[PDB]
């Protein structure tokens, strides 16, 4: 195909697959320090598969294991927001502000676990090394977002079990009723670790790509487990355009 | 009147899956095919009588030689189900006892509900409902849907009590 | 048969008039830097949608003016429907100046409709 | 009770004044209630905006308040929002949209005066009608 | 581990509203708040004070004039990441 | 003890299924002491009560009502919209008598 | 997979291809009495 | 979703009741697509919409911005006609009070054939059977004397 | 004779032990892939995410649940009414998950049974029966047919079809009980009259020959040894019979012949449960039974109940409890 043309974009699989340019390298744009008409398409089609497994046999048992996507293709998310602010110095802020995000993946290692993966970009506040003229397809955007969780909020296990309404911690054992110890069901606002690249930074539709590096927590399933971590890598496809 | 009495016990009682009930699917159900597959084979093997186009015409009442055949139908059911009533009595005895004893099992299940012996929980499949949301099935999904029953109709069945309900205490799932 | 639309033009017909000229000095956008470079389908988006609206919008010059110029004023309405059927069905052609062509006939209707029928 | 005249009493216009309605004409208001206030007003309830109900603990609070019925057929001759800040005549049946919406078109005045009549008279003699409906 | 949810509950926003985490059918019960009012209160200004509301650019004098009317019948409660995550102000589960 | 030992729906035979195999013993234990009888009441008095679950359910709701039948209190099962919680009304317990008395 | 599915796809069109050549070769014929 | 638009809260950053997007999820093969009960038709494609449907499916540049009010207000009319019928008169949910009646005739003429296509396939198997035993003399039974199953060898 | 020929003289010969014969070569294929799958994934298939959002439940006996629940589940809403094979997912652990077996066990147990239909009658003709028993099973395909496929047609996905085990099926009926009512409906209403009457014509017809029968044996042997099997004379006198049943009812509204009477025993279920396999194909269309809802009333308006209401509250209870995660908007029309 030339260009996909959206009927030919149906169930082809050529079409959870954002903007990539052209192999040139030697786009400098060249920003000042002013307002921008603020990023376009931004986003992720997030594999390579790299997850850290849960150590339990203390100190040892690092050293990640590979994992199986278990489930089909929305590994996405797609077209708003990132606002970009140039600060003081260096350090060339990024600012999400309302940008479609969290789709959620399920993927099994060797070890025939389930977690549930969550890829949040919810309030990135992007730091970056000293002082840029502009991307010159080498530079380091790296932060945290914070991540939501998998209840939110409505989300009832086959007992209905949660905390926001929904029948507080035991239905049918009557009379072990209270003793139980999975409802607390607590809601939380983290910070961690990311990390994102970029590599190919065309000139004309001012597109730049590169890769990307998300270390996040699992799923909390109204908090019965503590969290797995993952390092999804895989290529950031944003669009820039600018006053 | 007897519809409000089914979802009476299907919530109250959870009368599917015990036991003594789902005979009774296997007595009727089951008598239901046996009148059906006996209804079929005396007027698929018949025996050329009369010389008119419909069959039975000319068949005598006062008539000693039988009708249908029983050595072809025999011949068909061994070949196509693999097992055969190979003798034509007993194929009307089993028609007799299947939905009788249908019956007579899902009759001593109502009465094990009259004092509510209901068998609506398992032993198991319960404590890792409550501690465990990772464990995922039907009968805690079937479980939660008789408590769509019991707080939503019940007010509204049984006036004797005046139970009223202020509409947040009710189990809703969702937007719904 | 009725001469004075006292709030029959100034509530309905003058906001008839008025949300098709809001597209209209609006239209010289995206639409026609699409026809310059490089969007085939989101013409269509645009046929179906601003001027889905530009059509189902102007069609009832039945339902509120002047039943003895309605006969003449259905095929003045149904030839700027017409003209573009060229528009969106010309994406499939892969050429975009048999579109642009196309859109410049609906200069020649569109406010010649907007000229015509002030009552 | 027997539908009488005493209890069909309410507030006609705008603060001050009532009126009596006789029997047949609530009932050609209620078939105009099942004709074309209709597919969105089954029981009071609004199916396309959820929480805009046709109960009178939220028909009194819609400003300017939505009980007398000779705002209520101003309500649907220029409906509006909650505040009366927009009118919401390209979203909503009106007679100021009866080219967008052709329903509208065979009714008049006194058949809005009656199903303006009807709709209160509903909550008038059930708790649970006009109401969420979930109990 | 108090579930974080009815602890919410007990100060002050299952007493009135609260402009914080409060629904927008809360903004229901007062005359004349419902939807050209409370959207801009609630994407805006949840910041830490019933007075600061009034101040906020995307409303006219007519439209904090409703404001004033019942101005004392809510407290700002602290912020919540239970119940403003979801986006769940606009759209509950109530219906 | 014995009085409030038949108060209970634990020892009432409805309760119990056909395949919930064993004594009432393997159901709730073995009985260790009363700890008193419930009193419920609100931030006002206004004392409400609990005479609820009835014999042929398995999860009755639990309302609290007052004398004449008005629900005052109940669990909200949706903490959207509710107007009748327990937190909202600020409703306390006195434990008289028993064990756990006062 | 793609090397699955082409084996599945010949063993469709080979009972399916033993069905309705099956048919075709008479099958009025074999039904015991007058043309058997 | 649109309703929502009017009050403003972002659409793609809210998480539904149950981890996914409440409004704009994406499908399994990248169509972003309406979210909750709607997976299923995800292969939606009616004359409203395709003004939505962008080069991957219903794109937010377009999605924003740029919905219709004679857009909104057809999907309005065909929300509350949905195919949901009772036996007589009543419309909608089953559980619903019989307020208003439309039956919507895409679902009243569809069960109607279906009706009469199952119907005709128990009469055409049925005609089967009396043709082929037309042909080989046996529609009126099997014979007294030369019985062909008595000729057939034993098991 | 001829190779191919020798071919057609065996699958077409009426002496083998089991009949495989020309509607059976696309049977017994795919009939036993949908027996060693279901087999296989009835004890050792992985959780499988039904509701078609993200919570996958498990439905196979080594996940700790037993006989009487735990289906092979069905299909995933998100793959809706897509054609999912194994080859189409990027693993096999792709395809576990997203609900694949079900449409491995429909796709072929449907197609392995309308090859048992025309097996019937291909043996009729194969002896010179006269063939009218595939008509008859007509009956109970179209019951395994309307709820398997065409409700997974109309409804939307295959998510909303039949759960193939003994309380995925009772989870099954409840919601469409819930999601569009199925006992206030006549088609099923002429289902079950054909079925309690297929009950109890089976234990009329079967007692009143068991009664009937002739003395040919002794008291202490059992009654039913004393002919041989195959004979000529008949075992009991319908003579007797008929005037039993014409002195305990009617005489008139009796059955004199026996052939007249073997057609109305195998009429009656039959002719029923395909109104009630017609009412679930018609429910599949979303038109359903009808409602009774505040249907008389005081000259008020105030709503009197009736028994149709007392069972809308019973049936808005399972409507706004099944699938409690999903629903993120006020109508289930999906
Ligand atoms: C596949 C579906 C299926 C099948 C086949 C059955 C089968 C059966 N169910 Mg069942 N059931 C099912 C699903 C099913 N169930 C589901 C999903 C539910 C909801 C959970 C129930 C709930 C249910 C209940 C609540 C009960 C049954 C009962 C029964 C039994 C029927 C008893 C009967 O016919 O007596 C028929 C009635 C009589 C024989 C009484 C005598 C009446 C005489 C013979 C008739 C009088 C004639 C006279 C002239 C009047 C006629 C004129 C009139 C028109 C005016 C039978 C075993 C019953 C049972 O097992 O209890 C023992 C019962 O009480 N079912
Ligand atoms: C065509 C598919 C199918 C099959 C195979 C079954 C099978 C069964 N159903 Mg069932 N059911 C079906 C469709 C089906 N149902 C439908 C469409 C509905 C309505 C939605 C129901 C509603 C229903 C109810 C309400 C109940 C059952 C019950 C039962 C069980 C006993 C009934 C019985 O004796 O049947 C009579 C038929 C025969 C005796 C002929 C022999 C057929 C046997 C029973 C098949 C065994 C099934 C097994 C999987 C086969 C394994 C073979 C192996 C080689 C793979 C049995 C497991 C009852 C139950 O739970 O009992 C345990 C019960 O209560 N079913
Ligand atoms: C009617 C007499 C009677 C009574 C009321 C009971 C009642 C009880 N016994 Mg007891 N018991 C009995 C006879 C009886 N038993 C007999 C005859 C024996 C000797 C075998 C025992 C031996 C015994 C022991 C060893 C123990 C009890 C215990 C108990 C108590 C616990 C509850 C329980 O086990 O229920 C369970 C009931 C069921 C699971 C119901 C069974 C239903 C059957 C299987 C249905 C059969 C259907 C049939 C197969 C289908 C027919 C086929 C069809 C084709 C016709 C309970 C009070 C326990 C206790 O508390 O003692 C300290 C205990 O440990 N019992
Ligand atoms: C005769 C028996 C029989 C029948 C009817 C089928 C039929 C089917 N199998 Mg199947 N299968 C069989 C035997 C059979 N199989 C055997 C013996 C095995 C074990 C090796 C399997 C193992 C198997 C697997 C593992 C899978 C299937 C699948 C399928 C389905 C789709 C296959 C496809 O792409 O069709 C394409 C067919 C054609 C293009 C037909 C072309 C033939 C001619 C040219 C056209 C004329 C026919 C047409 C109808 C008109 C289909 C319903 C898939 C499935 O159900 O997905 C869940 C699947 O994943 N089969
Ligand atoms: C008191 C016992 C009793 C009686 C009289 C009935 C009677 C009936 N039930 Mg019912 N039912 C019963 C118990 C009973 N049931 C129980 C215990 C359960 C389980 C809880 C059910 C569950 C049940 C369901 C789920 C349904 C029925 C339905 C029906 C009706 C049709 C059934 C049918 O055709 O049977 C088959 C038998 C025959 C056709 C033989 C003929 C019997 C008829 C009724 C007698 C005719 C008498 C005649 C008209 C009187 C005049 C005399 C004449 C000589 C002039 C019928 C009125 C169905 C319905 O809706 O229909 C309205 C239906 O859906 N019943
Ligand atoms: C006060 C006092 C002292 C009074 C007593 C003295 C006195 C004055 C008496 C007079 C009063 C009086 C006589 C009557 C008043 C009471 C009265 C009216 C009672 C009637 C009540 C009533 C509703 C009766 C009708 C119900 C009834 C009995 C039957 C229902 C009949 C019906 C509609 C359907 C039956 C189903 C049916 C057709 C079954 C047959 C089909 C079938 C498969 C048969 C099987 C079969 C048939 C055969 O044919 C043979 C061969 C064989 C093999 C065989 O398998
Ligand atoms: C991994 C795997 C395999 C999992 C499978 C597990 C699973 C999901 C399901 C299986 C579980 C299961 C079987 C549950 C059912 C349990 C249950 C309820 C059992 C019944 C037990 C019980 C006490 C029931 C009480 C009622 C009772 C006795 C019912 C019996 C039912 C029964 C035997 C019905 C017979 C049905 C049948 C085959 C009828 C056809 C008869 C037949 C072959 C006629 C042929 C014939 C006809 C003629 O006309 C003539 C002339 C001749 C000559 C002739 O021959
Ligand atoms: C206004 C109401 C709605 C109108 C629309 C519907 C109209 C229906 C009209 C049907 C016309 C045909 C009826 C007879 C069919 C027939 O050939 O029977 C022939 C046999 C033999 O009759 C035999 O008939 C012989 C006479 S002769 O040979 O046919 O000439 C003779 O031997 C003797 O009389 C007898 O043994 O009739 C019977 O067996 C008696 C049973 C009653 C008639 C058959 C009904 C079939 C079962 C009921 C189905 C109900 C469906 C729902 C079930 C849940
Ligand atoms: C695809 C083609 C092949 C089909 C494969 C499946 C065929 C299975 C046929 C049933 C086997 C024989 C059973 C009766 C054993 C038997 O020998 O029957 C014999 C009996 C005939 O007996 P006779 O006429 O020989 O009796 C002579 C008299 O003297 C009596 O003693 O046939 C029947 O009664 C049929 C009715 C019961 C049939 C019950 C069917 C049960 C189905 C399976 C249910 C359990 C499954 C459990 C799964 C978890
Ligand atoms: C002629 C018939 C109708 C009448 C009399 C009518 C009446 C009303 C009234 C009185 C209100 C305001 C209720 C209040 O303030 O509490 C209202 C609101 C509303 N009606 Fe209707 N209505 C009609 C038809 C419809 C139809 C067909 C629809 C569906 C398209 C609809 C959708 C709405 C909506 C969406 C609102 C809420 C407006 C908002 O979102 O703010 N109405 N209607
Ligand atoms: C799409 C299928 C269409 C097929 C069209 C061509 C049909 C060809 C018929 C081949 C049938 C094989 O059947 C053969 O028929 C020949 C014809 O003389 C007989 O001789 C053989 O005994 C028989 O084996
Ligand atoms: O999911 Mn299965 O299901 Ca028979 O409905 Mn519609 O969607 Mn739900 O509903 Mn009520
Ligand atoms: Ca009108
Ligand atoms: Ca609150
Ligand atoms: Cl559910
Ligand atoms: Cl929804
Ligand atoms: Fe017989």
């Amino acid at each position: 195909s030339l260009l996909t043309y959206d009927d030919i974009r149906n169930t082809g699989l050529a079409v959870n697959c954002p903007s990539l340019p052209e192999t040139a390298r030697g786009s400098i744009p060249l920003d000042q320090n002013a307002s921008y008409e603020i990023t376009g398409l931004c986003l992720q089609p997030t594999s390579y598969f790299v997850k850290e497994e849960p150590a339990n046999k203390r100190q040892e048992a690092e050293f990640v294991p590979g994992r199986l996507l278990t489930r089909f293709t929305y590994s996405l998310d797609q077209v708003r927001g990132l606002l970009k602010f140039q600060p003081d110095g260096s350090l060339k802020f990024t600012e999400k502000d309302g940008i479609d995000f969290q789709p959620i993946t399920v993927l099994l290692p060797g070890g025939e676990q389930v977690p549930f993966l969550f890829t949040i970009k919810g309030l990135v506040a992007t730091s970056q090394p000293g002082l840029t003229s502009i991307n010159t397809s080498t530079d380091f955007s790296g932060d945290f977002n914070v991540p939501s969780y998998r209840g939110s909020t409505f989300l009832d296990p086959k007992a209905r079990g949660l905390a926001s309404g929904y029948d507080n911690a035991v239905a049918l054992p009557a009379t072990a009723d209270e003793e139980d110890y999975v409802n607390a069901n607590v809601k939380l606002a983290d910070t961690k670790f990311k990390a994102g690249h970029i590599s190919l930074q065309v000139a004309k539709v001012d597109g730049e790509t590169g890769e990307i590096a998300g270390i996040f927590e699992s799923e909390q399933p109204s908090d019965n487990d503590l969290g797995a971590k993952e390092a999804v890598e895989v290529k950031i496809r944003g669009a820039f355009y600018a006053r | 009147g007897i519809f409000r009495f089914i979802l009476f016990f299907q919530g109250f009682h959870n009368w599917t899956l015990n036991p003594f009930h789902m005979m009774g699917v296997a007595g009727i159900l089951g008598g239901a095919l046996l009148c059906a597959i006996h209804g079929a084979t005396v007027e698929n093997t018949l025996f050329e009588d009369g010389e008119g186009s419909n069959t039975f015409r000319a068949f005598e009442p006062t008539q000693a030689e039988e009708t249908y055949s029983m050595v072809t139908a025999n011949r068909f059911w061994s070949q196509i189900f693999g097992i055969a009533f190979s003798n034509k009595r007993w194929l009307h005895f089993f028609m007799l006892f299947v939905p009788v004893t249908g019956l007579w099992m899902c009759s001593i299940g109502v009465v094990g509900l009259a004092v509510n012996l209901r068998a609506y929980d398992f032993v198991s499949q319960e404590l890792r409902a409550a501690e465990d949301p990772e464990f995922e099935t039907f009968y805690t999904k079937n479980i939660l849907l008789n408590e769509g029953i019991r707080a939503w109709m019940a007010p509204a069945d049984q006036p004797h009590q005046n139970f009223v309900f202020p509409e947040e205490v009710l189990p809703r799932g969702n937007a719904l | 048969e009725p001469p004075s639309y006292s709030s029959i033009q100034l509530e309905k017909i003058q906001e008839y008039k008025s949300n098709i000229v809001a597209i209209r000095d609006r239209s010289t956008t995206e639409l026609v830097s699409y026809i310059q470079k490089g969007d085939w389908i989101n013409i269509d988006n645009f046929a179906h949608g601003p001027f889905g609206t530009v059509l189902q919008e102007m069609n009832y010059v039945v339902r509120n003016l002047l039943p003895n110029e309605q006969p003449e004023a259905r095929k003045l309405s149904r030839e700027v429907f017409e003209h573009l059927q060229d528009m969106s069905e010309a994406a499939a052609k892969a050429d975009r100046q048999q579109a642009a062509i196309s859109y410049q006939e609906a200069l020649k209707d569109l406010d010649l409709f907007l000229s015509k029928f002030p009552q | 009770l027997e539908l009488t005249e005493e209890l069909r009493t309410f507030p006609i216009n705008a603060q001050g004044d009532t009126a009596v309605l006789s029997l047949k004409e609530i009932k050609k208001g209620q078939q105009v209630f099942n004709a074309a206030c209709a597919q969105c007003h089954a029981l009071g309830v609004t199916k396309t905006n959820p929480d805009v109900n046709l109960s009178p603990e939220a028909l009194a609070l819609a400003t300017p308040p939505r009980d007398n019925i000779a705002a209520l057929v101003d309500y649907i001759k220029n409906p509006t929002t909650y505040d009366g800040f927009v009118e919401i005549s390209e979203l909503h049946p009106s007679l100021k949209s009866s080219d967008i919406f052709p329903k509208m078109r065979n009714i008049s005045e006194d058949d809005l005066y009656n199903v303006a009549g009807y709709i209160l008279l509903q909550p008038k003699v059930r708790g649970e009608q006009w109401g969420g409906g979930k109990y | 581990e108090l579930n974080k949810a009815d602890a919410k509950l007990g100060t002050e926003f299952g007493k009135k509203l609260d402009l914080n985490n409060s629904s927008i059918r809360e903004f229901r019960q007062y005359p004349g708040m419902f939807p050209t009012l409370a959207k801009m209160i609630i994407d805006a200004a949840p910041y830490d004070s019933v007075q600061e509301v009034l101040e906020i650019p995307g409303l006219t004098d007519a439209q904090k004039e409703i404001i004033e009317r019942y101005i004392g019948e809510f407290t700002i409660t602290p912020v919540e990441p239970i119940l403003q995550e979801g986006d769940f102000r606009l759209n509950t589960g109530v219906y | 003890e014995k009085l409030a030992f038949y108060d209970y729906v634990g020892n009432s035979p409805a309760k119990g299924g056909l395949f919930r195999v064993g004594p009432m013993n393997k159901g709730d234990g073995i009985a260790q002491g009363w700890l008193g009888h419930p009193v419920f009441t609100d931030a006002e008095g206004r004392e409400l009560t609990v005479r609820r679950l009835p014999n042929f359910f398995e999860t009755f709701p639990v309302i609290l009502t007052d004398a004449d039948g008005v629900i005052r209190a109940d669990i909200p099962f949706r903490r959207a919209e509710s107007r009748y919680s327990f937190e909202q009304t600020g409703v306390t317990v006195s434990l008289y008598g028993g064990e756990l008395n006062g | 997979m793609v090397t699955l599915k082409i084996i599945v796809n010949i063993v469709v069109l080979f009972f399916v291809g033993l069905f309705i050549f099956g048919f075709l070769s008479n099958d009025p014929s074999r039904n015991p009495k007058r043309r058997d | 979703l649109v309703r929502d638009q009017k009050l403003g809260a972002n659409i793609g950053s809210a998480q539904g009741p149950t981890g996914l997007g409440k409004y704009l999820m994406r499908s399994p093969t990248g169509e972003i697509i309406f979210g909750g009960e709607t997976m299923r038709f995800w292969d939606f494609k009616g004359p409203w919409l395709e003004p939505l449907r962008g080069p991957n499916g219903l794109d937010l540049n377009k999605l924003k911005n740029d919905i219709q009010p004679w857009q909104v207000r057809r999907a309005a009319e065909y929300m509350t006609h949905a195919p949901n019928g009772s036996i007589n008169s009543v419309g909608g949910i089953i559980t619903e009070a019989q307020g208003f009646n439309y039956v919507n005739p895409r679902a009243w003429l569809a069960a109607s054939h279906f009706i009469l296509a199952f119907f005709f396939l128990i009469g055409h198997l049925w005609h089967a059977g009396r043709a082929r035993a037309a042909v080989a003399g046996f529609e009126k039974g099997i014979d007294r004397e030369t019985e062909p199953v008595l000729a057939m060898p034993d098991l | 004779l001829n190779i191919w020929e020798q071919f057609c003289g065996w699958v077409t010969s009426t002496n083998n032990r089991l009949y495989v014969g020309w509607f059976g070569i696309v049977m017994i294929p795919t009939l036993l892939t949908a027996t060693i799958c279901f087999v296989l994934a009835f004890v050792a298939a992985p959780p499988v995410d039904i509701d078609g959002i993200r919570e996958p439940v498990s439905g196979s006996l080594l996940y700790g649940n037993n006989i009487i629940t735990a289906a092979v589940v069905p299909s995933s809403n998100a793959i809706g009414l897509h054609f999912y094979p194994i080859w189409e997912a990027a693993n096999i652990d792709e395809w576990l998950y997203n609900g694949g077996p079900y449409q491995l066990i429909v796709f072929h147990f449907l197609i392995g049974i309308f090859c048992y239909m025309g097996r019937e009658w291909e043996l009729s003709y194969r002896l010179g029966m006269r063939p009218w028993i595939a008509v008859a099973y007509s009956a109970p395909v179209a019951a395994a047919t309307a709820v398997l496929l065409v409700y997974s047609i109309g409804q939307g996905s295959f998510s909303d079809g039949l759960p193939l085990g003994i309380s995925g099926t009772f989870n099954f009926m409840l919601v469409l009980q819930a999601e569009h009512n199925v006992l206030m409906h006549p088609f099923h209403m002429l289902g079950v009259a054909g079925v309690f009457g297929g009950a109890l014509f089976s234990a009329m017809h079967g007692s009143l020959v068991t009664s009937s029968l002739v003395r040919e044996t002794t008291e202490i042997e059992s009654q039913n040894r004393g002919y041989r099997f195959g004979q000529e004379e008949e075992t009991y006198n319908i003579v007797a019979a008929h005037g039993y049943f014409g002195r305990l009812i009617f005489q008139y509204a009796s059955f004199n012949n026996s052939r007249a009477l073997h057609f109305f025993l195998g009429a009656w279920p039959v002719v029923g449960i395909w109104f009630a396999s017609l009412a679930v194909a018609c429910f599949a269309f979303n038109l359903n039974g009808f409602n009774f809802n505040h249907s008389v009333l005081d000259s008020q308006g105030k709503v009197l109940n009736t028994w149709a209401d007392v069972i809308n509250r019973a049936n808005l209870g399972i409507e706004a409890m099944h699938e409690r995660n999903v629903h993120n908007f006020p109508l289930d029309l999906a």
